[PDB]
């Protein structure tokens, strides 16, 4: 039983083109599924509007899904029962993209860290402070920082406070919504080192959401590539960065810049711009942009299939692997 | 050289204790050259560009020995004569494409205004030129695009309009401050590709300033590395990221995932960038540097010109083995 | 634009039905279908009889509405024509002696008791310096021949059908009322024009305007002032609503024929029919002015105009 | 620095603000200790002197510093007792309109939905008629008196504070720290009063000082029109009720009550922009 099962998660927000128009669904997420196991990072990669941050919000129940199943160790988290609410509130936690907006600017760092323990635990004030001090210690802040306001800290130190608040209930899963994107190179390195040291000590699993493929290449174990709310390709890090099968994965891994002249790759020349989810194209969502476009691609929606242990959704790969078509 | 910055300095605040946002920097740009400027927050990259453009406002003060562009001293020319250069021989693209265009006027007004101020001409010829110029940046259906307000564009389309508006009068130098932050990876590849096709077709110099070293290593010929408001290394793109001569450049590379053997821990420097009150005596990296020695606290390092043609602001420039030449 | 203006109508109608129900509660208490009969009364013009005059509230309202509208447009023409240039100039010259003087005088005008300011100007520039007339909309020397198709607007009627000097009387009586009433509008417009201009002069599109090599004039007039006038349009709407509070105060000391003097006299004499009907006629006109201003904001602002 | 000392260090940059605060302090000390400081009782009619000039003007008397009104009462003692009633009504108007208005604005902004529609349509109906005209309608129905004027002013000032609190709360509720506490398990009473309220407090401290300005202007206006306080009461508005007849006979009677009002309101507006300057980066 994997630590977290997602089965067919869907998020279909409804919208109005003004008063007189009929309601229409923006299918912001459709049909994602994964197994996450204890001590591993699963990475979600894709450009803007791919659904990657409506996912994560579903996994932490900031927003309720419009279909699918979400199991922690065989217990369905999507039940409304208070007996299940306590479990999901302890076990699954989030670190947000913005270090300036995710901390309350009129509370002391001690209060930002004690708030989770007031709400969820029996602990007296004397015990609560020792958990907060020991957690600041674990993320590399000082005891003297306890009384300071978040405006007294650098962007890197603010992300360490956000991580410490997440870790405060001793979780098993941390969702990380683009967590080092706003940071400079030398402080990005320290926040990445910290997150991997916490995975070695606590045994956390991360669902890590990122537009930077370098960092994913660095930290991830499995990768999900997403386009227009659907997964396009899923596999181990080794497969995705050495034998990418999907035309969009091949485009991301070539549009990503690299230092070493020996690490250059074939240039793939994507035209146009990302489809609006409010006006989605028929068939495969990449058919407006794909080099490999074939007869089925404008008619039918591709589904993930297993090719050599790597899942991919593409009618051209189906024809490469089954020449009988 | 097309541009000749010499001992440029830019200060903010009271003259008894100034914030040295740029501190005695000196660099040059040749015709048709692509120059990268790289450095983390607080490094001062943008302030040299804003000083050439005259965009440093009332609390800030620009001092230099030589700030020649195209043979014109940008510190001695009048406001009349500065407006003959800015937007017509030197032009600039900025970081946020969603706010860089004026909300209240169409894309076509904003391009046709730039043509009017430097080249004049009737409505017909200015429209035709905006059409051609939107064609040149790869806009789909230019004609129908002129009457489009900025809130109707995407971020990538809005950078393409900024490039169109900047190249309108055929400048000799194009400056780009982080043109691809907060923009998607496949759009970033298109924008840098477009700027490099324009650098080849128009023969213009391109100064490309960013925090991402990998983008610059692909695009640029020559790279300038900035720390704490001053230049710390200058050299060819191919060499600077393979045998770095300054300890900051070495650390800035070893902190990138590119050199990580899978899960092996990344290197970093201790400490933080020296802002207004934290300025060290001697070398500015001295609070942080692995190789620090007493000379580096007594005496500020010269920008030493090395035998391979590169420059390093260090007393003990790194050998090819990555160790100080004590 | 339709999917914007139709939502402004969608907020106006519940507000308007509200004022008809609350004024119904007031005329009933001083057969739910008695509300349908009362709004039939309102729509057929059958507002009550004023207890002292014994004349219908509508027959009294019309002349005084006119007389209030002259003074209102003069107060706003003064406040907008003086205020916007001073606000632009102050923001363009930030920290200058001009900027401090403009901020200080705008605080002084926004803090001022309007009735007292009128008494000080009456005392100074009609009693001690004998420069302006002390009261009234026009002097007793003006007698317009009724046979002519008079508009009821004294500036217009005396310009077209007056004898020699009668228009000069009609303007000389109006300048003190307009300056006194227009002082709070002018103070709000100078303040809101500065703050709106200074936030705009910080925006990245003005860095682009200077980077294009434009003259400072084009940067202020063309690029800055259009973005800065969006909030100015807004507050001008709040002022042309709230202006009738200044009318009650100014019309009393200046003995002006006007809605402010007719309403406060009715309140002091407990002539409930005038205040019961006049609250409906004031509140409906506030709703129409707000509705027009929102339509103006919709055409000016291209984020609202072009979205749908 | 600590938030209180950082506030003062920034507030002290605005000299005008300091001037205003000085003034404020001064008039509050006059308002408290009026019974000891003021020369004569507010109601005492002299008759050996009647409409006599200020102490420096010829035919005036140095016994009555700011001269005398038409029924023989000293202007200086009356201005000081006017200060009591004007600042006391400012306190009730601002304190009750903050308490009721901030609660309704948080209830409207956080819970949203039907509750927001009911609150905001009621506030929009309440603003469909000008401030002073709605207060006059209330006071004429219930009766002219200082208490009825203070209550009418609290009721009319309320919608402004509701609308301003809601506008601040909707800017906070979308921010990630409100979501983070919602995921952590915080209930609505905690989210409103322990998390959102201290973040939206910055505008309300500005609007408290700008609220004193409108409270004493509208109370003076009410007084002037004979609705706010009755003729014997020493109130700055009432003192100007019927004075325009004296524009030739006695300039002091028309001048000093309104100059005092202007000074007071200007002082509080000075503090208002001083607080604004101290509460943004
Ligand atoms: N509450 C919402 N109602 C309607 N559409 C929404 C809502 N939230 C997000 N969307 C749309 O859902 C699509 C994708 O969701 P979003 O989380 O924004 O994408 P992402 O790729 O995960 N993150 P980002 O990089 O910021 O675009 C976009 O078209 C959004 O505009
Ligand atoms: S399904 Fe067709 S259009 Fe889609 S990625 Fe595969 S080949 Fe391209
Ligand atoms: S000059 Fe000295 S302190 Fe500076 S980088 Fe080199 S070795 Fe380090």
């Amino acid at each position: 039983q994997p630590l977290l099962q997602a089965i067919d998660l869907k998020k279909h927000y409804p919208v109005k083109k003004g008063m007189f128009a009929p309601e229409r669904l923006v299918k912001a997420l459709d049909g994602v599924s994964f197994n996450l196991e204890r001590g591993k990072t699963l990475a979600v990669v894709g450009e803007s509007g791919c659904g990657k941050s409506t996912l994560g919000r579903l996994l932490t129940m900031i927003e309720m899904p419009t279909g699918g199943e979400l199991y922690y160790q065989g217990q369905d988290l999507l039940k409304h029962d208070p007996q299940a609410q306590k479990l999901r509130r302890q076990k699954i936690q989030i670190v947000f993209q913005n270090p300036y907006g995710s901390l309350n600017p009129r509370k002391k760092v001690g209060q930002i860290l004690e708030e989770p323990l007031l709400i969820n635990t029996s602990l007296s004030k004397e015990q609560r402070r020792e958990k907060a001090l020991s957690m600041m210690a674990k993320v590399g802040l000082k005891t003297e920082h306890y009384d300071r306001y978040p405006h007294m800290f650098s962007g890197g130190q603010r992300q360490r406070i956000a991580i410490a608040r997440g870790l405060m209930l001793d979780p098993d899963v941390v969702i990380a919504d683009q967590p080092v994107s706003a940071l400079d190179v030398s402080v990005r390195a320290q926040v990445l080192n910290l997150m991997m040291d916490l995975q070695q000590e606590l045994g956390l699993s991360y669902v890590f959401i990122s537009h930077d493929l370098s960092v994913v290449e660095h930290i991830a174990d499995e990768v999900m590539v997403m386009y227009l709310g659907r997964c396009v390709e899923k596999g181990t890090k080794d497969q995705i960065f050495n034998n990418p099968r999907h035309p969009y994965t091949q485009a991301l891994l070539s549009a990503t810049p690299r230092l070493n002249p020996d690490d250059r790759r074939e240039r793939i020349k994507l035209s146009g711009e990302l489809p609006s989810p409010l006006n989605p194209p028929p068939g495969c969502a990449f058919n407006a942009r794909c080099r490999r476009r074939f007869g089925p691609c404008t008619q039918l929606q591709p589904q993930l299939k297993d090719y050599g242990g790597q899942l991919v959704a593409c009618f051209a790969v189906d024809q490469d692997e089954n020449p009988q078509r | 050289a097309l541009l000749n910055v010499d001992k440029l300095s830019v200060h903010f605040g009271d003259e008894s204790a100034p914030f040295r946002a740029v501190d005695r920097i000196s660099y040059s740009v040749k015709q048709g050259e692509v120059v990268g400027i790289v450095g983390e927050s607080g490094s001062g990259k943008s302030v040299s560009s804003l000083a050439i453009m005259g965009l440093i406002d009332y609390p800030g003060r620009v001092m230099a020995e030589k700030l020649e562009f195209n043979g014109q001293d940008l510190q001695r020319i009048s406001e009349k004569e500065r407006r003959n250069l800015v937007g017509a021989e030197v032009a600039m693209i900025f970081q946020d494409p969603m706010t860089s265009l004026n909300p209240c006027y169409t894309v076509g007004f904003q391009i046709m205004e730039a043509i009017k101020v430097h080249q004049g001409g009737n409505k017909s010829t200015r429209r035709q030129r905006a059409i051609d110029l939107l064609n040149q940046v790869g806009i789909p259906d230019p004609a129908s695009r002129l009457d489009v307000y900025p809130h109707q564009l995407s971020g990538g389309m809005s950078q393409r309009v900024m490039i169109a508006m900047a190249i309108a009068c055929r400048p000799k130098l194009l400056i780009a401050d982080q043109p691809t932050t907060a923009l998607d990876v496949t759009i970033q590849a298109q924008i840098i590709e477009l700027l490099l096709e324009l650098q080849q077709k128009e023969n213009m110099a391109l100064v490309l300033i960013t925090h991402d070293l990998a983008l610059v290593a692909e695009a640029a010929h020559k790279i300038i590395v900035m720390y704490a408001g001053q230049v710390v290394e200058t050299g060819d793109a191919h060499a600077i990221f393979h045998a770095p001569r300054h300890p900051y450049t070495q650390a800035l590379l070893r902190a990138l995932p590119e050199f990580a053997q899978d899960k092996e821990r990344l290197a970093s420097l201790p400490g933080v960038v020296p802002g207004k009150y934290d300025r060290p005596n001697g070398c500015l990296l001295n609070p942080r540097c692995p190789y620090a020695t007493d000379r580096c606290r007594a005496e500020e390092p010269a920008l030493n010109m090395l035998a391979d043609g590169r420059q390093s602001k260090c007393h003990y420039p790194l050998d090819d083995a990555g160790r100080p030449t004590l | 634009m339709l999917q914007f203006i139709l939502r402004r109508l969608g907020l106006v109608i519940p507000t308007f039905i509200g004022i008809t129900l609350l004024t119904f509660a007031f005329v009933h208490m001083i057969m739910w279908q008695q509300y349908l009969h009362y709004i039939w009364g309102v729509m057929h013009g059958d507002l009550g009889i004023s207890m002292k005059s014994r004349i219908p509230v509508w027959e009294e309202f019309v002349p005084r509405f006119q007389a209030t509208l002259e003074l209102g447009v003069c107060a706003m023409i003064f406040a907008t024509a003086v205020g916007i240039p001073v606000g632009v100039l102050a923001a363009v010259k930030r920290g200058s002696i001009f900027d401090h003087t403009a901020v200080g005088l705008a605080l002084t005008g926004y803090s001022m008791p309007i009735f007292w300011w009128g008494m000080m100007l009456i005392m100074l520039v009609s009693v001690h310096w004998n420069l302006t007339p002390v009261s009234g909309r026009v002097s007793d020397m003006v007698f317009l021949d009724d046979s002519n198709p008079l508009t009821g607007f004294m500036l217009i009627d005396t310009a077209i059908w007056g004898e020699d000097g009668n228009f000069i009387d009609a303007v000389a009586h109006m300048i003190l009322p307009a300056i006194v009433l227009g002082t709070i509008p002018l103070a709000v417009i100078v303040r809101m024009t500065r703050s709106s201009m200074l936030e705009v002069l910080g925006e990245d599109y003005i860095r682009t305007a200077r980077a294009k090599g434009l003259t400072r004039m084009r940067v202020i007039i063309v690029h800055a002032l259009r973005n800065a006038m969006l909030p100015v349009v807004t507050v001008i709407g709040l002022q042309v609503g709230t202006l009738l509070a200044g009318a009650i105060l100014t019309e009393t000391i200046f003995s002006w024929p006007g809605l402010g003097r007719w309403l406060i006299d009715a309140l002091q004499r407990r002539d409930y029919p005038v205040v019961q009907g006049g609250v409906l006629l004031v509140a409906t006109m506030i709703i129409l002015v707000n509705l027009l201003v929102d339509l103006l904001y919709g055409v000016v602002n291209p984020r609202i105009r072009h979205k749908k | 620095m600590t938030p209180l000392q950082e506030f003062w260090h920034y507030f002290k940059r605005n000299k005008g603000a300091v001037v205003g605060l000085v003034y404020v302090v001064i008039v509050l000390f006059i308002a408290i200790f009026a019974n000891w400081i003021a020369p004569y009782n507010p109601a005492e009619q002299f008759r050996d002197a009647l409409l006599a000039p200020p102490a420096w003007q010829e035919g005036g008397s140095m016994a009555h510093l700011l001269g005398t009104d038409d029924v023989g009462r000293d202007v200086l003692s009356r201005l000081m007792y006017g200060a009591r009633l004007s600042l006391l009504v400012g306190c009730l108007v601002v304190v009750l309109s903050l308490i009721m208005g901030v609660i309704l604005g948080l209830i409207a902004g956080y819970f949203g939905g039907l509750v927001d529609n009911i609150i905001m349509r009621v506030v929009d109906i309440m603003l469909a008629l000008p401030s002073l005209l709605l207060a006059l309608v209330l006071v004429a129905i219930f009766g002219p008196s200082i208490g009825n004027a203070a209550l009418a002013l609290t009721f009319v000032a309320l919608p402004h504070y509701v609308r301003l609190t809601r506008a601040a709360v909707l800017v906070e509720v979308n921010r990630d720290y409100v979501t983070a506490s919602r995921v952590a398990g915080a209930g609505a009473m905690r989210q409103m009063f322990i998390n959102i309220f201290p973040n939206c407090l910055a505008p309300l401290i500005v609007q408290a000082s700008l609220g004193f300005s409108n409270a004493i202007l509208d109370m003076a206006a009410l007084g002037f029109l004979g609705m706010g306080a009755q003729p014997p009461t020493p109130e700055w508005g009432t003192m100007l009720s019927d004075v325009l007849q004296f524009a030739q006979s006695a300039w002091w009677v028309v001048t000093f009550p309104g100059l005092a009002i202007l000074l007071t309101v200007l002082a509080f507006n000075l503090m208002g922009d001083g607080l604004r300057d101290a509460l943004d980066p």
